[PDB]
């Protein structure tokens, strides 16, 4: 019946936090503002402005990012997870392997180095190749 | 007579499409025919005496 | 011919499959498949059981 | 029921074909054509008849 | 009528940020080989 | 083949029946990839 | 690239002329602003009359905040500041000074 | 039963029901009822004057707006058909969703889609 | 299930077999090279003591079954027959019998491969099989067979989902699409099949003919009898060339087809690509001895060659400008598909132009059978094969099952998959450029801790490829609770940021593909009366 000043808790309730009342006084709600609406504007209050605002612009379903309220740390925690596991998982299993060679030794090195100096081969580079105990 | 509601599947009228088409088939079949001819005529004429020499 | 329109209508009266051509060479032909290829790919993994275990572990 | 019919069966030129193992037969086949072969020109049995039925 | 810019001074202000920013993560990209590295016992230390 | 409601009939898997919580198969399906590359070390070698 | 305005403008103007509804009006909103063809104040006020014939102030508020922030244009401002103000007070359309402080 | 001469498209009933008398010897039948499938549904209609599967796009010149939106013939309850502007090809291809209780738009194009079903039972 | 799966005879159906097998494969794949990375973690045996010809066998495994077994039913078949029959509008392909006996002659392909390893005969002469290694001078036992016939069957399932592709798009294609106007995936899928018709005789012939050396006591190419062996290698390398571009060129059309419609903008020049495959495909012939430049040809022929590789070079870049043009100047949204096409359009064009370096004629005495052409190749099949496919899964997962997918494990997903295969391949180019050989299971003690960064990274990748089919299991038991919540995007556009979120009800997704605008996946005879364009 073209309702004036709508000053009621709808308005704040809509401004405040609309996905959560339950998705059956929206109809009603909306079409009370369209009706409002229909007839000329005569300088709207802050919440039916605020409302309708919010209704046709977004921040809300499918207006709503990819990117959640804060999911992004969520990720971050799940990658750092990650790689700590895959860490963990192929320090274990070479433990559990062991290491079966007879060189990567430092006297193997230090004699390999040695014959290096003996024949004069890299000189301008690196004599040292040793990369294990 | 099988019942149709409404349409039969008319789709678009008979229009010269149809005397088209039928031109293209009798063209077609009038070329082969004609080809296959003229290739028989060529082959027992030069093409069949170099070919048994 | 002569029996090209009774066949297609009895085809299309009775819809069932094998199409009614060759069911005595697809029932000869059914089991020799089972018969034959299961009992000739048993012995493919069956003779190397023992032959299989070679570790040639070496140290 | 002219019009329907063409439409439904008109751009359909393949068949409600049954459960057919044309498929699984011709690969079991060409598998045991493939292993008798392996297993007969350098295996354990030399055998020829039954791979030629195959 | 040229208001404000004059492109220089938010074209550099823009850019700047981004080019450090990017330069920063090509050197992190190319330093892990050389925090590796420098981590490994390559001179024995 | 029109008798399929286009839910899950398009993967060879059953919600229905405590025969396998989705968990029995997806284990088998670890098992059955898994089977090649372990096995083949295993034959000719250890693990 | 050597297009017209004035050809664009027209179509934009007969568009709006015809607003039965919202639709056509969004459409056309969000094809003058595909282009990097800024829109001139004599559109943006054909817009607003029509968004006003089909009483939807949000989207006013939308297209204003798209004039506000659409493209660089070397950050001009005071085009911003007339091209404004000129389409508040001509008829009054109040709703920038009310989502800004919230 | 017997063969069926099906000289009109408007007298046969079953696609399978017709195959084509032909001859043993003498002289090659003519291309008329002699075909085995429903190729005779295209090729005696484009003998009298039918087409099948026709390629004629929609009214891409009118808008189709809510007066006279444009009508497309679909006895399906779902059809896939859309909008290239005016001309054949103005902007990105598209199609809509038209369906038998509401309608739908172009977007862009703003050509306003209806789906006409033929009357059913 | 036997009655109508095993017993199939539809796209629909066998869409999701080829789908199955192809990750299944995968899986096993990515085992069997972890087991291989780790066994070369360390040098000595670590792992393996011994034997190694086990080791040639599974790198032999490893590398027909990620090109032909794995890559081959995914994109090629399992992605075609899914997509190319639903953006056409017919009902059902062509003959399907053809899709169902392509997708029957692979399993044996698999049990014979796994019997040749179980046997101590097995298949170690590499993936090539370059004669007389492959012959029973050296390798005896079933083994080589069992390869050949595996090929073989692989070879004859392409060219029978070829010749489905083939037809399904000439004869009975829409009315409403026409030549000046049809999408780019499926112009690729059919350059794809253009190139595939003309690669598999030369192979099917060759190895043929090889096989028949094996068995008749005979040799065209072996030495035994006067026979050359660089024939069989240029015909090899002749199919071989082409069969990159057949497993990239697919990837091309889905990476065009997710940008174009993550940009929310159209095509940039639809004609300018179209006619760049076409060229890419056209050109991939002109340099069938390309690869071996080893031997010491003519100058002439080497320039001619390298000429050919720097002309085939442009169009790369060229559609390469193509997708840059198409992603500037446009609205983006970070999902995760986008990811996938950005981690490409980097990763690829680097490798693409590492080996544009490395396609110099003298160039491959220091390259060439290295580490180098190994890190070369492992970044564009990565790029166009793996992080393709997770895009495709990741862009039509949602509407042709009906299942949706956690976002949040998407992206950790693609982070872990990235970052393990930057930290496994980026090594491979230092190990490459100092010389070191190819398929040997014992190395020198020089770049022992490059092999360690490579492990770890192998290990990332491994522990998300379980993230990634626990997500998979996810999405199969949770679909219908992660729609309702907010736990993953049930639109990926998001709607103009001029338009109210209520006329967004109707015009939920609009895109340039048909299938997108289908309902919930319908009966497989749908598509009752075809989609006309005007
Ligand atoms: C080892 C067991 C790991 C189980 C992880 C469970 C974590 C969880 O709640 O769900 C994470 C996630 C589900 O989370 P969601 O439902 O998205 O909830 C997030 C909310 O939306 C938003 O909620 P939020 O963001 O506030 O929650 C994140 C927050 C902190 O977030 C994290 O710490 C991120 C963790 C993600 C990766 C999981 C690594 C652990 O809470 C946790 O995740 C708890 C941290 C401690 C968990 C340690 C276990 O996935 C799982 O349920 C498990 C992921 C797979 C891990 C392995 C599963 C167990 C395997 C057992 C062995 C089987 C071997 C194979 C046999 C054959
Ligand atoms: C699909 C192509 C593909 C893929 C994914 C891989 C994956 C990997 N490859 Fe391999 N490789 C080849 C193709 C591929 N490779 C080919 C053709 C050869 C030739 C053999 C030769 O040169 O002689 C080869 C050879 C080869 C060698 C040569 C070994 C030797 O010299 O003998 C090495 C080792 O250096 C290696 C390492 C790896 C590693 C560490 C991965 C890791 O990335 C494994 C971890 C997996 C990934 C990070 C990708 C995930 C894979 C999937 C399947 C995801 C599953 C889901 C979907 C598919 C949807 N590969
Ligand atoms: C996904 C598969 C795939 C793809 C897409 C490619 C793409 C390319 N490949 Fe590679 N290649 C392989 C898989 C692939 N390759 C495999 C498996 C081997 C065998 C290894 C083995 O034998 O073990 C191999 C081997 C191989 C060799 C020999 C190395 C050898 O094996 O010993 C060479 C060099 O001639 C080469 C070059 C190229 C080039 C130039 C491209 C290009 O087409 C890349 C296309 C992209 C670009 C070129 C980017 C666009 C560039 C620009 C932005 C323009 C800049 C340049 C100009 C000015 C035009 N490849
Ligand atoms: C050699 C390997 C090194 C390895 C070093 C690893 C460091 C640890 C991991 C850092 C990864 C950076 C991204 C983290 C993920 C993320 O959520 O980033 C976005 C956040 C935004 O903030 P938020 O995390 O959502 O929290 C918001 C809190 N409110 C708003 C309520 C006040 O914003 C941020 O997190 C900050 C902005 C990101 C800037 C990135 C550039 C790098 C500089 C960062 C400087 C601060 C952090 C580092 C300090 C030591
Ligand atoms: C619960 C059970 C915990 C078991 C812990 C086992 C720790 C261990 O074994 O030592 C730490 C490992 C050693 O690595 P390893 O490979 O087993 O031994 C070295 C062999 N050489 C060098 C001769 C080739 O070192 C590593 O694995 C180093 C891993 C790489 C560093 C990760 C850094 C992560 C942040 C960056
Ligand atoms: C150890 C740490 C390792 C890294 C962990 C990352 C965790 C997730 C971080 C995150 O998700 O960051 C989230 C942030 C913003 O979050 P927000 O502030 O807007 O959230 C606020 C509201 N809650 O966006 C980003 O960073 C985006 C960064 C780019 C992502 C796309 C990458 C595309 C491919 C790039 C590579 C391709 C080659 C390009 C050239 C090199
Ligand atoms: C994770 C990365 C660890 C790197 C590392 O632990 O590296 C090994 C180095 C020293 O070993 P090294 O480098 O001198 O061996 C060189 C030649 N191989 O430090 C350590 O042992 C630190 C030990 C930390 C142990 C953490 C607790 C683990 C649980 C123990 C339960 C029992
Ligand atoms: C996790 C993130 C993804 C992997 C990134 C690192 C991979 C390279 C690598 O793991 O490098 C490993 C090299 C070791 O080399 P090493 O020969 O001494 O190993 C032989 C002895 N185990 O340095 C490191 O241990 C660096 C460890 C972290 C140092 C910073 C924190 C110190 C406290
Ligand atoms: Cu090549």
């Amino acid at each position: 019946a073209q309702t004036h000043a709508l000053s009621n808790a709808a308005v704040m309730d809509l401004q405040s936090r609309w996905e959560n009342m339950p998705s059956t006084e929206q109809q009603d709600i909306v079409s009370k503002l369209s009706e409002r609406q229909k007839l000329p504007w005569a300088q709207l209050t802050e919440p039916e402005k605020q409302a309708v605002w919010y209704i046709s612009y977004g921040e809300w379903g499918p207006r709503r990012p990819v990117l959640n309220k804060g999911d992004s740390s969520f990720i971050a925690k799940g990658v750092a997870a990650g790689l700590l596991f895959s860490v963990g998982l192929f320090a274990v299993v070479r433990m559990a392997g062991g290491q079966d060679a007879k060189t990567m030794n430092k006297e193997w090195q230090l004699k390999s180095d040695e014959y290096l100096k003996s024949k004069n081969a890299n000189p301008w580079g690196g004599y040292s190749q040793v990369q294990s105990k | 007579l099988p019942p149709n509601a409404l349409k039969p599947a008319f789709g678009p009228p008979d229009k010269v499409a149809a005397q088209k088409f039928k031109e293209s088939l009798m063209a077609t079949e009038k070329h082969a025919k004609d080809t296959s001819n003229m290739w028989v005529k060529i082959s027992v004429w030069v093409a069949l005496p170099a070919i048994a020499l | 011919a002569n029996k090209v329109i009774q066949l297609q209508k009895i085809f299309q009266s009775s819809t069932k499959p094998l199409w009614w051509r060759h069911p005595r060479s697809a029932l000869y032909l059914y089991p020799f498949y089972a018969i034959f290829a299961v009992a000739v790919v048993t012995p493919l993994l069956y003779i190397p059981n023992a032959i299989r275990g070679i570790k040639a572990k070496k140290a | 029921m002219t019009h329907l019919e063409r439409s439904r069966h008109q751009q359909h030129p393949f068949h409600m074909v049954m459960p057919s193992p044309w498929p699984i037969v011709v690969s079991f086949a060409l598998l045991s054509l493939a292993l008798s072969t392996a297993l007969t020109m350098h295996g354990y049995i030399g055998n020829m008849n039954m791979v030629y039925l195959a | 009528g040229r208001i404000g810019e004059s492109w220089v001074i938010t074209e550099g202000r823009r850019l700047i940020p981004e080019i450090f920013q990017w330069s920063a993560v090509l050197s992190v990209c190319l330093g892990w080989p050389g925090a590796v590295y420098f981590f490994s016992k390559a001179r024995k230390a | 083949v029109h008798f399929k409601d286009g839910v899950y009939e398009n993967i060879p898997f059953k919600v229905k029946g405590r025969k396998t919580p989705y968990a029995l198969s997806h284990f088998g399906f670890f098992a059955i990839g898994f089977a090649v590359p372990f096995v083949a070390c295993y034959v000719q070698l250890k693990k | 690239d050597e297009e017209t305005f004035e050809e664009f403008t027209a179509r934009y103007e007969k568009e709006f002329d015809e607003a039965y509804d919202l639709f056509e009006v969004q459409r056309v909103l969000n094809n003058c602003f595909s282009y990097d063809l800024v829109p001139a104040p004599a559109v943006i006020e054909k817009a607003l009359r029509a968004a006003r014939r089909v009483n939807d102030l949000p989207t006013a508020i939308r297209v204003f905040e798209a004039l506000k922030y659409k493209v660089e244009n070397e950050d001009q401002y005071k085009a911003y500041l007339d091209e404004l103000k000129d389409v508040r007070q001509e008829l009054g359309v109040p709703l920038k000074e009310e989502l800004f402080p919230s | 039963p017997v063969v069926k001469t099906a000289q009109n498209l408007a007298e046969v009933n079953g696609p399978e029901t017709l195959i084509g008398p032909g001859a043993k010897e003498g002289t090659v039948p003519t291309d008329l009822d002699q075909e085995t499938g429903l190729a005779r549904l295209e090729l005696l209609g484009k003998l009298e004057g039918i087409d099948v599967f026709d390629t004629k796009p929609l009214d891409s010149s009118r808008k189709g707006t809510m007066k006279d939106p444009i009508i497309i013939e679909s006895y399906d309850d779902y059809r896939y058909v859309g909008c290239t502007g005016s001309p054949a090809g103005s902007h990105t291809i598209m199609w809509l969703k038209p369906t038998v209780n509401e309608v739908a738009r172009c977007w862009e194009c703003g050509s306003v889609y209806k789906l006409n079903p033929v009357g059913v039972p | 299930m036997v009655q109508r799966w095993l017993y199939s005879t539809n796209a629909k159906d066998i869409a999701v077999l080829y789908f199955m097998l192809a990750i299944f494969s995968g899986m096993a794949g990515t085992a069997m090279s972890l087991i291989i990375r780790l066994e070369l973690a360390a040098p000595g045996s670590q792992y393996l003591h011994g034997n190694s010809q086990l080791f040639n066998v599974l790198v032999v495994g490893h590398a027909v079954l990620m090109i032909f077994f794995l890559v081959m039913p995914a994109l090629i078949g399992g992605f075609g027959n899914y997509l190319l029959p639903l953006m056409i509008g017919a009902t059902d392909t062509a003959f399907p019998r053809i899709n169902n006996i392509a997708f029957w002659v692979l399993p044996m392909g698999l049990v014979c491969l796994v019997t040749s390893t179980l046997v101590e005969s097995g298949a170690g002469t590499g993936w090539t099989v370059y004669p007389p290694l492959s012959s029973i001078q050296a390798h005896s036992g079933p083994s080589v067979d069992l390869a050949i016939f595996a090929l073989h069957l692989t070879s004859i399932s392409s060219l029978l989902g070829a010749i489905n592709f083939i037809v399904t798009t000439l004869n009975m294609r829409t009315n409403g699409m026409t030549m000046h106007k049809l999408p780019l995936f499926v112009w690729s899928i059919f350059i794809t099949a253009f190139l595939l018709l003309l690669s598999l005789p030369v192979l099917s012939a060759g190895i043929t003919m090889l096989l028949l050396d094996r068995n008749f006591n005979t040799s065209f190419f072996e030495v035994s009898g006067g026979g050359d062996p660089i024939l069989y290698e240029h015909l090899f390398w002749f199919f071989g060339h082409p069969e990159v571009y057949i497993l990239i060129i697919p990837g091309f059309g889905i990476i065009s087809h997710v940008v174009s419609t993550y940009s929310k903008k159209p095509v940039f020049g639809e004609i300018s690509m179209v006619y760049a495959m076409a060229s890419i495909g056209l050109l991939g012939f002109l340099v069938w001895s390309h690869h071996m430049y080893i031997v010491g040809l003519d100058a002439d022929t080497r320039a001619y060659f390298t000429s050919a590789t720097m002309i085939i070079a442009i169009p790369t870049g060229i559609k390469i400008f193509s997708w840059l043009a198409t992603i500037h100047g446009g609205s983006i949204r970070l999902a995760t598909p986008m990811l996938y096409a950005i981690a490409f359009l980097f990763l690829f064009t680097m490798g693409g132009l590492t080996g544009v370096a490395l396609a110099n004629a003298s160039l491959d005495v220091a390259f060439h059978d290295t580490y180098y052409v190994v890190g070369h190749f492992h970044y564009v099949l990565s790029m166009g094969a793996i992080f393709s496919l997770f895009a495709g899964y990741y862009y039509w997962s949602p509407q042709i099952l009906g299942l949706n997918y956690n976002e949040k494990l998407a992206q950790i997903q693609f982070w872990l998959i990235f970052i393990g295969a930057n930290v496994i391949f980026f090594p491979m180019h230092f190990l490459g450029i100092n010389g070191m050989p190819r398929r040997i299971p014992d190395y020198p003690d020089a770049f022992a801790g490059w092999n360690y960064v490579a492990s770890i990274g192998s290990f990332i990748a491994t522990l998300s490829l379980f993230l990634f089919i626990y997500i998979l299991y996810d999405q199969l038991v949770n679909g219908l609770n992660n729609k309702v919540n907010n736990k993953s995007v049930i639109y990926n556009k998001a709607p103009d940021f001029v338009e109210s979120n209520t006329i967004f009800n109707l015009n939920t997704v609009k895109s340039s593909s048909i299938e997108f605008l289908l309902t919930s996946p319908p009966a497989v005879h749908s598509f009752n009366t075809p989609a006309v364009q005007s």
